RNA sequence: ACUCUGGUUUCUCUUCAGAUCGCAUAAAUCUUUCGCACUAAAGAUUUCCGUGGAGAGGAACAACUCUGAGUCCAAUUUUUUGAGGCCUUGCUUUGGCAAGGCUA
């Protein structure tokens, strides 16, 4: 690493300007958030912090997971957990329908 | 209570230069090869003397040089004779050279030559090619200058900013090749008269050319010094009982500071 | 990090990412969480027992431990 | 506060016989020749045992240090100045 | 503070290297680095159909690098 | 295995569980010149691998130096076999079976004892001495012996706290060195992988007084230790020669960076040295604090109030730590038992390496046939019964196991000289207590009990009913001749058994004491020196035999010669007078005695190259130089036995059947000689004509071997005989005002001094000279006497020199107890040696 | 001695049909002429193709990025 | 890097001390030896000059130096993923498990 400096915010910079800005937006203005996890599982909630590592803390978070029989999406309901940011695909914020 | 010191290098230094017309300015004890406290004990066993050592008498009346006969064993006509087997040849190997031999204390043998070049001018490196030191005539799988080894940015020799020497590196070598108490940096006090200034000098070889007055002083000091380490017994167990403690504790006595010439002239008196 | 050091010289029994259960004295630990456990036995599923010995298990396949005797004398 | 007790046990291994389990489902036994800090290991004269059972013989291997599982250890190596 | 990995005896001498998806290889070893990506001249790629082809110059990564073991004697 | 013992830093379940595996043990013997600092080193090392065993502030616990004499004497006198499992640098263990070697230039029978079971040697070498007498004795013999070196430059504080060089003229000075050892290796080796030097790990420095002891790599290692980011090991190949360093681009160049730039090695390693041994030597109360701050060393305060002495040794301790600069050196330079049981069985096993047992134990396979060679032999302290000592070279010996004890004169068919014995016990043996095990394997040093009885000096011990062809290893060689001699006889006659019983033990403990019966009913010890025997004749009274022993002075072992041929051919007939042999003798050519006992040539070659090797050495003529019948007196004697008869005059096929017994008449006759019953050297005997009797009835057997040996001895007479005297080679070492006392000492022992020189960068200088070996007694004694103790000298056998005189004239007068002047030594010698032998007072000149 | 940075050094300014094979995709193969390289073992290839080993079908990807840590082992041709 | 022991000096008393108890070295008595006992040796006992260890008490100021103890790492090699999905057989604890073949 050329920046070894102690006063590190070049992380808030990503989280600005990099593409984890797009998390922020979810923390400041509160949008629903849908990640796909590698376990072929879709969760939907509010993200209220990250880090670099994107391992991200959501609330009122509903999961879905197809199960086959043929393959049906069941879906549970979870109040708050810490999902780690290693254990998931791709993150995207919900498109506005309006 | 004065029981203990503790001093720094530069005080045993100016300490060790003082007192140095009182000391023997030896390095080892090689000089002392045949002429120390082991070679007098064996001597006096053997019944023999040291030419310049102490003279004792016989341990034990026994078989004498005119009392053993002509055997085939000792017959002088199988003897070659080259050298005279002198009597420090049967003190340094007490039993090839020795028939019969009881409490030879063997005698200490070498010891590494020590080549302390004891420095001259303060002006000089601590560190520095003296000319008593014998030249050193000048006359490898190294790597190759292109081979890309780099030292990292922040390594360098481990003490780098440490001088070589300081001023009291050349004096604080030379305390290593003293004699005790000079090789010392704290210790135990002793007794004013438990010290004796002299005893190092009647150790040495008896001077050549002093009349033969001093010579037989210097050989009857030795025989004392060698009878007081022989005949030492181990200071015997007991129960400290001190006298004037007691006397202190009863109402008899009492206590005072004087002068030391007023109780000189007290005990003058009081013996009178 | 005591909080495996507590752990020490306890026969654990450890969950492995392919599945495996190993069962033996845990020895040490390191950063890399890397398992030196002796006496070690090899437990799979069909039960059976397989003894090993001196275990030395590497860190990515460590799953989870869990305490299963105390350690011996 | 830099290399781990087991770091220092698979380090003091070399010499015996050892076992090495590899991800892929190989076992490699054989004389250690040399151990590095990772795991990497260069064992010597190797049994090596495949998924299906198959038994070969390997006279000179270098086992990289990310694919090994677990391994065994000499049973002398339980009293080692390390482990103690 | 990657130390490089111990290859040198195996330096330009025949190995038979394992790939990750169960693949095999073959060629004479010429190089290594920290991250142990090996540099293999005259590689043979050996595949799993029976087929051995030859391409020479190749370049492995150490990630998928699964077992090296000398076909030449060390 | 259940005794008690010292606390170790190991434990003894893992040194027993490190004896299976001989790829992690190392056969190492210590060895150097005399006080180079060997014990300790050991000793130092006992102390890292035993907490609570601690050396003594003011006095160094030697811990190896376990005897009397030893502990008084300050000597080393015998070999200490130390066995401790000693951790590497990067943490592994071995397990080093250590052997500790006396410097004494008269105890090296020890040396070899302990070199025959070792794989390789380190050497010794104090930094201020430097390369002397025995440093130069003991690299001839372990390269001769086949053992890989290493070299220890010990005492590198002398360069520092007492000769004060400039580290730049300290390195000078150990480069010095380093390149004065490889030229002795080279000297003595044609093979040129024995290259010494500190980049190839091959040489350690060390200080064992201060617990210093490191290798470039392991320096190398505490830079790379406490800076993370350098690889020590190629570090370390840029920390010696001249290499130095460049700080502003930060590479090593081969260059110096303009000027009054330093070395690697004095920038890296030497200065740092020098600033750490200063700082607390000068500096303790000043700023000593400081530099332990910056080397990260925390001394508390009750350490601090040291004396300076004891402080160097902790502060270098910490600093530095265990020594594994010395376990680095040997385990990478050193063989394996497993490895280097190929050279030890192709050097040392009678029976070849081609053989069918020289195989079995070249793989040092603990599972395969019992061979253990033992070479020592040490005296329970009642000095009643002994305990071999060797190591097992294949199988494995138990405890209980019987077995069956082969001595040295066993061959596979005279094989009356084994013995079966019954193992009792088996001790791992570290310096002072023995450690009892129940099994030793392959590869490993045992003090073995219950085979003390049937061996005198070494044994191979196997298995019985296996091992039907098993031969035997052969006896030690040693560096020098026993030539000091001393006769012994009890004061009390009436107790003669208990001094033979006595005389018996220390031939067992002596590698190579050699006491023998004169003809006269007289005791003999041959023995190296003044030391020796004093040691010799100390245990002799004072432990294996506690009666009174008297002791004749000391004399020599003499040789006779001649200095011409023959003047008229001589003759001897049988008592049959059917057999006549005629013969003349003269003196070798120069320079071939040697060759004949230095195996430079033997008689197991083919006639072929032993005719051409006298042909292009010493100008024979291929009818002689392929006529050579026999050796000396020995198999390598130095004389030769020639057969001149021709064909045409003697039936050459019919006087082959008498060829067996001239040359044993020979061997026999040069075995006793005929002036003073000293043997023959140096002497070429030629056959003439030798008629010989047709009937095998008339000849052969005890008829014709006795008139061999008279015409030898009547040819040996008329070629004019002389004596011979041992001549031995003095080193001493005095300062350079010192040097003329010596010169002065020297001249009144008929010595004669070669060259005198100084030592570099020491103050001393070095006087060799040689010196009769019968006017040497209290030599040493006058030397350092006359010098108030500053010269000392080592003296040792050199070569055999003609005693002035002539031993065969009766016009010569003797007094009994007086001097003789030169001209007429070798009469006495000669006459005084006979009246000694029991022999007549004169010698009867004939035919 | 090559190291593999130099080779790849060396590839790229050949410009050689460089064939990447996958991490633990056996059957997809890329062949692509090489452009750059990076510490991260990322490679861009100019005219990218995907080979299969079932399907053997060559579709062109045109210029991409492949990242390190996907990469099997880079052959020639 | 936060908190808690332990101090040092001095006076007195009790016990053990064969450890150079003392880097010094006295005197007495008894025995033996020989001379013929200051001008002499050996052995033993004692007393004196005066020490170490431990323990105990008193009284003077330092109290946390030290001794200890309790209190910055997402891009190969370990902890910021090649992960997840399909097929057959034995047993289904009808949840699926085990092996193999696959697709990604
Ligand atoms: N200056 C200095 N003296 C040392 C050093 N090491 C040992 N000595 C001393 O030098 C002498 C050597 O004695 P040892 O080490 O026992 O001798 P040795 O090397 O075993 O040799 P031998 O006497 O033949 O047994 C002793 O006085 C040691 O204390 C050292 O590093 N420096």
């Amino acid at each position: 690493e050329m920046t070894p400096e102690e006063l590190q915010k070049r992380e808030e910079e990503e989280f600005n300007t990099g593409p984890l800005s797009v998390l922020t937006q979810s923390v400041k203005n509160n949008t629903q958030v849908l990640i796909n996890c590698r376990n072929n599982k879709k969760l939907l909630g509010r993200v209220k912090a990250f880090d670099r590592h994107c391992n991200m803390v959501l609330e009122n978070v509903k999961e879905m997971w197809t199960e086959v029989s043929k393959p049906v999406n069941k879906d549970r309901y979870i109040s708050k957990m810490f999902l780690r940011g290693d254990s998931v695909i791709v993150v995207l914020r919900n498109p506005l329908i309006a | 209570t004065y029981q203990r010191w503790q001093f720094t290098l530069p005080m045993m230094s100016t300490l060790y230069r003082l007192a140095n017309q009182l000391l023997t300015d030896l390095v080892d004890d090689n000089y002392f090869y045949l002429f120390d406290l082991k070679a007098f004990f064996t001597s006096k066993a053997l019944n023999m003397a040291i030419p310049g050592g102490p003279k004792f008498e016989p341990l034990v009346r026994d078989i004498n040089l005119q009392d053993e006969d002509w055997n085939e064993f000792n017959d002088i006509n199988k003897i070659i004779i080259r050298q005279p087997i002198r009597t420090e040849y049967k003190i340094a190997f007490p039993y090839l050279y020795n028939n019969l031999p009881h409490h030879v204390h063997l005698t200490w043998y070498h010891t590494p030559n020590v080549v302390f070049i004891k420095t001259e001018d303060p002006d000089l490196p601590a560190f520095y090619f003296d000319p008593l030191i014998n030249p050193i005539s000048h006359r490898e799988p190294l790597p190759d200058d292109d081979e890309e080894f780099e030292l990292p940015e922040f390594v360098e020799p481990f003490l780098k900013d440490t001088p070589l020497y300081t001023d009291n590196t050349a004096n604080g070598i030379a305390l290593l090749w003293a004699p005790r108490p000079f090789n010392l940096r704290s210790g135990r006090t002793r007794r004013a008269l438990d010290i004796p200034l002299v005893k190092n000098w009647y150790r040495e070889h008896c001077p050549a050319g002093q009349p033969v007055k001093v010579r037989v002083s210097y050989q009857k000091l030795l025989k004392y010094y060698v009878l007081n380490a022989l005949k030492h017994r181990p200071p015997k167990a007991q129960k400290k009982r001190y006298l004037f403690r007691s006397f202190k504790a009863t109402k008899f006595f009492q206590s005072t500071k004087l002068d030391w010439v007023e109780v000189g002239l007290q005990v003058c008196r009081q013996g009178y | 990090s005591s909080k495996m050091l507590q752990h020490i010289d306890y026969r654990m029994r450890c969950i492995l990412q392919d599945g495996r259960i190993f069962i033996g004295t845990f020895k040490a630990f390191d950063k890399h969480m890397n398992l030196i456990l002796c006496d070690c036995d090899e437990f799979r599923k069909r039960e059976e027992k397989r003894v090993l010995g001196l275990v030395l298990l590497r860190g990515e396949n460590l799953v989870s431990m869990t305490v299963e005797g105390p350690p011996p004398k | 506060m830099s290399i781990g007790v087991p770091i220092k046990v698979l380090h003091e291994a070399e010499g015996h016989i050892v076992t090495c389990e590899t991800n892929t489902g190989e076992v490699y036994r054989g004389k250690l020749i040399e151990a590095e800090d990772n795991m990497n290991c260069q064992m010597s004269n190797i049994t090596v045992t495949y998924r299906d059972g198959r038994v070969a013989q390997l006279e000179q291997v270098y086992i990289r240090g990310s694919k090994i599982r677990f391994l065994i250890l000499p049973d002398m190596l339980k009293n080692a100045p390390m482990l103690k | 503070k990657a130390h490089p990995p111990e290859l040198k005896k195996f330096m330009d001498k025949k190995l038979s290297l394992k790939l990750n998806g169960g693949r095999h290889v073959q060629g004479i070893l010429r190089g290594f680095d920290p991250f142990m990506n090996l540099v293999i001249d005259e590689c043979v790629e050996m595949a799993t159909s029976g087929q051995q082809n030859n391409i020479g110059m190749v370049v492995i990564r150490g990630n998928s690098i699964i077992m090296l073991e000398a076909l030449e004697r060390v | 295995m259940e005794q008690t013992l010292p606390v170790t830093v190991y434990e003894m379940d893992f040194l027993a569980d490190l004896m299976d595996n001989s790829e992690l043990i190392r056969n190492v013997t210590l060895c150097g010149h005399l006080h180079h600092g060997k014990t300790c080193f050991v000793d130092c090392l006992i102390e890292q691998t035993h907490p609570e065993i601690r050396k003594r502030y003011d006095q160094d616990l030697c811990y190896t130096d376990i005897l009397f004499t030893e502990q008084e004497r300050g000597v080393g006198i015998k070999s200490t076999p130390v066995t401790v499992v000693l951790p590497d640098t990067k943490g592994k263990s071995y397990l080093f079976n250590i052997m500790d070697t006396p410097g004494h230039v008269n105890f090296s029978d020890e040396v070899t004892a302990g070199l025959r079971i070792s794989d390789g040697v380190v050497l010794f070498i104090d930094a201020a001495e430097g390369v002397m007498l025995n440093t130069e004795r003991l690299i001839k013999h372990a390269v001769q012996e086949r053992l890989a070196v290493t070299v220890c430059i010990n005492k590198i504080d002398r360069l520092i706290l007492e000769l004060k060089l400039p580290p730049t003229d300290a390195y000078y000075k150990l480069r010095h060195i380093v390149d004065e050892v490889n030229g002795l290796i080279s000297m003595y080796s044609t093979d040129e992988n024995l290259i010494l030097s500190p980049l190839l790990g091959n040489v350690c420095f060390s200080s064992s007084q201060y617990s210093i002891c490191f290798t470039l790599g392991s320096f190398a290692k505490i830079y790379a230790d406490t800076f993370g980011d350098i690889n020590y090991q190629e570090f370390a190949k840029r920390l010696w020669g001249d290499i130095y360093f460049n700080p502003k681009t930060r590479k090593f160049t081969k260059k110096a960076p303009t000027s009054s730039s330093q070395r690697s090695f004095v920038e890296f390693i030497l200065e740092p040295l020098y600033k750490i041994l200063a700082q607390v030597v000068g500096d303790v109360d000043t700023s000593l604090p400081r530099t332990l701050d910056e080397l990260g060393i925390h001394l508390t305060k009750e350490e601090l109030k040291l004396n300076i002495r004891p402080l160097l040794r902790l502060v270098c301790k910490k600093f530095f730590g265990e020594f594994t600069g010395f376990v680095d050196m040997c385990v990478q330079h050193i063989p394996s038992p497993k490895v280097g049981a190929k050279p030890k069985i192709e050097h040392t096993y009678t029976g070849g390496v081609d053989s069918d047992l020289g195989e079995a134990m070249s793989d040092c396979d603990p599972d395969g046939p019992l061979m253990c060679h033992t070479t020592k032999m040490y005296s329970t302290d009642d000095g009643v019964q002994f305990h071999a000592f060797g190591r097992v070279l294949s199988g494995t010996i138990h405890a209980g196991q019987p077995v069956k004890v082969l001595g040295e004169n066993y061959t596979l068919e005279d094989e009356e000289d084994s013995q079966i014995c019954t193992v009792g016990r088996l001790w791992i043996s570290v310096a002072r207590y023995h450690i009892e095990v129940n099994r030793v394997p392959a590869g490993n040093w045992v003090l073995i009990e219950g085979v003390d009885q049937p061996i005198v000096k070494t044994a191979t011990i196997t298995e019985p009913r296996g091992n039907e062809e098993a031969q035997i290893f052969r006896p030690l060689k040693f560096n020098t001749t026993s030539v000091i001699k001393i006769a012994v006889e009890p004061v009390n006659p009436s107790e003669l058994p208990k001094m033979l019983d006595g005389l018996r033990k220390v031939n067992k403990s002596y590698p190579s004491l050699t006491t023998k019966v004169e003809e006269s009913g007289e005791h003999v010890i041959l023995g190296t020196g003044e030391l020796y025997l004093d040691c010799v004749m100390h245990d002799l009274r004072k432990m294996y035999s506690e009666i009174d022993i008297k002791v004749a002075d000391p004399v020599v072992t003499f040789c006779e010669t001649v200095v011409e041929t023959s003047s008229l051919k001589c003759f001897a007939e049988t008592p049959n007078k059917k057999n006549k042999i005629t013969m003349i003798a003269e003196p070798l050519e120069k320079g071939l005695a040697e060759d004949i006992e230095n195996e430079v040539v033997q008689i197991t070659w083919n006639r072929k190259k032993l005719g051409e090797f006298f042909q292009t050495k010493y100008d024979w003529d291929l009818l002689a130089a392929r006529s050579i019948w026999a050796f000396g007196p020995d198999a390598t004697g130095p004389n030769i036995l020639v057969d001149d008869t021709l064909p045409s005059e003697v039936d050459k096929a019919l006087l082959g059947s008498v060829k067996d017994s001239i040359v044993q008449g020979f061997q026999w006759g040069t075995r006793e000689g005929p002036l003073c019953d000293e043997l023959i050297r140096n002497v070429k005997f030629k056959i003439l004509d030798a008629v010989v009797a047709q009937e095998p009835l008339h000849r052969g057997g005890g008829q014709i071997i006795p008139t061999a040996r008279r015409v030898v001895y009547s040819a040996f007479l008329m070629a004019t005989p002389r004596l011979m005297e041992p001549y031995y080679f003095v080193e001493v070492q005095a300062p350079a005002d010192c040097v003329s006392a010596v010169y002065t000492v020297l001249a009144r022992r008929r010595g004669h001094v070669t060259q005198d020189a100084p030592i570099p960068g020491s103050p001393l200088y070095t006087i060799k000279a040689f010196i009769p070996a019968i006017d040497s007694f209290g030599f040493e004694t006058d030397l350092r006497t006359h010098t108030q103790g500053q010269a000392f000298s080592l003296s040792v056998f050199h070569h055999w020199q003609i005693v002035p005189g002539d031993p065969l004239d009766k016009s010569i007068v003797i007094r009994p107890l007086e001097p003789q002047p030169a001209p007429h030594l070798a009469r006495e010698f000669m006459i005084k040696t006979r009246r000694r032998k029991g022999l007549s007072e004169d010698v009867s000149i004939s035919k | 001695m090559v190291q593999p940075i130099n080779l790849i050094f060396r590839y790229l300014q050949n410009r050689s049909r460089i064939q990447v094979w996958l991490y633990e995709q056996v059957n997809m193969r890329i062949e692509g002429c090489i452009i750059g390289f990076d510490e991260y073992m990322n490679l861009v290839l100019d005219d990218a193709e995907e080979i299969h080993s079932k399907t053997k079908s060559r579709k062109q990807l045109g210029r991409i990025m492949l990242k390190g840590d996907n990469i099997t082992l880079l052959q020639s041709v």
